[PDB]
């Protein structure tokens, strides 16, 4: 029953390609930050008691302490140039398909990358449409249920639009009532 | 094309 | 801010488990399997446009150990808070029946990284190409781990995600069905 967990996670933020490059190192007992490196500070800052030791030992430490202060650029733009070849601009088109629930008609995004989407209804709207939000499908693929409320007004069409950055052209699929 | 890892040191 | 790269590592005591992975605008680039010693592309394309010696990883592993052991010391053997989960199951694409699909269970927002979660057709458990991420990381230090079953769509076929987390009084269990 009695278990006991340690976190080290390196962190790069990343703002307007690499002309804002934030470093960040924290370390993590059971799931409280005690001493964090932040590179907009230049130095460790102990948490809780539990670092003051350790940031003061590490601060003290002259040799690593340049290298924490360094890791915007061997680190985090060394990794970024990396990812810019394959996954920072990575896109992958949705799957959009349009059907009825359980009236209510039910527009599904499915299979896109990034997350970032523009998906709207209309009669040829703002009332009657609930989404789901971006949803995180773990193979790098997003989806998102929005659905409309509608009266089955007889000859209407139902048009849900979405417009992504995968491709310049808007996906657009029908359903007539 | 390499990913390169930052390293923690210990603690006495 | 427009992108984030964690590098995020773990280990616990006494399961002695490690997990060194790197994550990408909040999906898992790659992970290092402590069994294997090998770099594990989330997508096995990943391997064509990078790489990544996984001799490093097990050396940070093993440093983030004994300083699991000094924290402990220092701590005064104060144990994690157990956070348990929420859940989600969900279909990958739309549904379409005889078409294959995946099922999704997503367990988020839990603490420590040990789950045993088990898929379950009609009642009775089911493993075939039961796939699984890591244990992804999350701003506030808890977690998320996605599982994946795929599947056939059937009308008269329910499957249950069901995972007995030790944050749970009893095992939280979430349906699927058309």
């Amino acid at each position: 029953p009695a278990h006991f967990l340690y976190q080290v996670k390196f962190e790069c933020q990343f703002s307007n390609g690499t002309e804002r490059v934030r470093y960040l190192h924290r370390s993590i007992y059971n799931g409280q930050e005690d001493v964090r490196f932040d590179s907009d500070v230049g130095e460790f800052r102990a948490l809780t008691e539990l670092g003051r030791p350790r940031a003061e030992y590490w601060n003290s430490q002259k040799d690593y302490l340049e290298d924490e202060r360094a890791s915007v650029d061997t680190y985090c733009r060394h990794n970024y140039g990396v990812l810019d070849g394959f996954l920072v601009h990575r896109q992958t088109a949705p799957t959009v398909t349009v059907f009825p629930a359980k009236n209510l008609l039910v527009c599904s995004v499915n299979g896109f990358y990034p997350g970032p989407i523009e998906v709207r209804w209309l009669r040829d709207e703002q009332a009657g449409v609930v989404s789901t939000g971006l949803i995180r499908n773990g193979d790098w693929t997003f989806q998102m249920l929005v659905m409309l409320e509608t009266v089955p007004r007889s000859g209407e069409v139902y048009t849900c639009h979405v417009q992504h950055p995968s491709s310049s052209s808007p996906v657009t699929v029908e359903w007539r009532a | 094309a390499s990913f390169i890892i930052r390293s923690m040191p210990q603690e006495t | 801010e427009d992108h984030v790269i964690i590098q995020a590592e773990f280990f616990m005591e006494p399961d002695l488990t490690g997990e060194f992975m790197f994550d990408f605008d909040g999906d898992e680039i790659f992970h290092v399997d402590m069994q294997k010693k090998e770099t594990v592309w989330r997508l096995e394309e990943f391997g064509k446009f990078a790489s990544f010696e996984a001799q490093g990883a097990l050396a940070n592993i093993a440093v983030d150990k004994a300083n699991l052991e000094t924290m402990m010391k220092r701590s005064n053997y104060t144990p994690n808070t157990n956070v348990p989960p929420e859940m989600t199951v969900f279909p990958n694409k739309a549904v379409e029946l005889g078409e294959p699909n995946i099922l999704i269970c997503f367990i988020d927002k839990f603490s420590p990284p040990v789950l045993n979660v088990t898929w379950l057709q009609n009642g009775k458990p089911v493993t075939t190409g039961v796939s699984e991420t890591v244990f992804l990381p999350r701003e506030d230090h808890l977690f998320r781990k996605f599982y994946y079953l795929p599947f056939l769509p059937s009308n008269e076929d329910v499957y249950d995600c069901k995972v007995e987390h030790w944050g749970l009084e009893e095992p939280l269990i979430k349906h699927w069905e058309f």
